[PDB]
């Protein structure tokens, strides 16, 4: 089979929640991969989020430090993003993504998850 | 946690058709998001009935509609409060059955009510001799108007007999609380009965469910 990476994880949840990405990565040796997030949310352009990389340090952009964490479980070929303390403007389509290049560019990830919804509503 | 990727559904349906009088209870489970879903249902009270399942299947779920990011998932965004449907089911030889549904969430799992009502079908037509089988795979158009979602269909159910019977239908969607209306698109929808008993009494059911645009 192709190579194939397969988020899970989201859904809706209400403001100050908490949800927690998957990625499973098949057909590569996948301890050799940085695994990259990124999010699209309607109307707005695709924006890096976090990676971790093959050596296990991670890289979080400014507007989720402290809120979003990533890590990896290479023996169970999965990379993982924990989302806490969700906000409203964190509502986007969540993709991973791995490459054996250091970059938050897209133009150099080699393979792309399909995506996973992420809505965080306002109680009413 | 409001919708994860797999819920659970309960549902309670009572009904009338050509005056006879039923009640049914059912359990369901799907993938919200992939618009994939199943559910077993069993006759409670009024059984057997004496006219085709095909009228009452499509009565048993769009929260479980796979929706493109571009297009918001109305019925979804409803929850936790949920939403109601009206329908309205307009048959060839003027059969018709009208349809209510409140839709909520407790603990965890969607839970539904339906009420029914179907009146003038035939006593010779298909209906009431159990002469269907099965509907063809639906385009629904759906639309805001009014400040609710609306829906049309020209639905086809097969006939045993290797003919067809149509039905225009008609459902308006409300969320319980104000949520983001989407524009026109097409849900594009294929049921199935995948189980049953002798005297359909107990039946299973699959549906395939996705929005698209137009």
């Amino acid at each position: 089979a192709q190579v194939q990476l397969v988020e899970s994880g989201g859904g809706l949840v209400q403001a100050g929640g908490s949800l927690r990405l998957s990625c499973a990565v098949s057909g590569r040796p996948f301890s050799e991969y940085n695994l990259g997030w990124f999010r699209q949310a309607p109307g707005k352009e695709r924006e890096f989020v976090a990676r971790i990389r093959s050596s296990g340090t991670t890289v979080y952009t400014d507007s989720v430090k402290g809120r979003f964490s990533a890590s990896r479980d290479n023996a169970k070929n999965m990379g993982y993003l924990q989302l806490n303390s969700l906000e409203p403007e964190d509502t986007a389509v969540y993709y991973c993504a791995m490459s054996r290049v250091d970059t938050d560019s897209p133009a150099f990830y080699d393979y792309w998850g399909q995506g996973t919804q992420v809505t965080v509503s306002t109680p009413r | 946690a409001i919708i994860k990727e797999f819920m659970r559904f309960k549902v309670h349906m009572e009904g009338s058709v050509n005056g006879h009088e039923f009640e049914i209870e059912g359990e369901g489970e799907g993938r919200p998001y992939e618009g994939t879903q199943t559910a077993k249902l069993k006759v409670t009270k009024g059984g057997p009935l004496p006219f085709a399942w095909d009228i009452l299947s499509p009565q048993f779920s769009k929260a479980y509609v796979k929706h493109p990011a571009d297009i918001p998932d109305y019925l979804k965004l409803s929850f936790p409060e949920g939403f109601k449907w009206e329908r309205v089911m307009n048959f060839e030889d003027g059969g018709v059955v009208t349809v209510t549904q409140d839709s909520s969430l407790q603990d965890g799992e969607f839970i539904y009510k339906v009420k029914l009502r179907g009146t003038n079908f035939p006593s010779d037509g298909p209906v009431m001799q159990k002469k269907t089988m099965g509907w063809e795979a639906s385009s629904e158009r759906m639309y805001p108007e009014d400040g609710a979602l609306k829906g049309e269909i020209k639905q086809r159910l097969k006939l045993k007999d290797g003919g067809h019977y149509d039905a225009e239908v008609k459902t308006t969607y409300k969320a319980k609380k104000p949520v983001q209306l989407p524009g026109a698109y097409n849900v594009n929808i294929k049921l199935d009965i995948t189980s049953h008993n002798e005297d359909y009494t107990i039946v299973e059911q699959y549906e395939r469910a996705e929005g698209r645009h137009s």
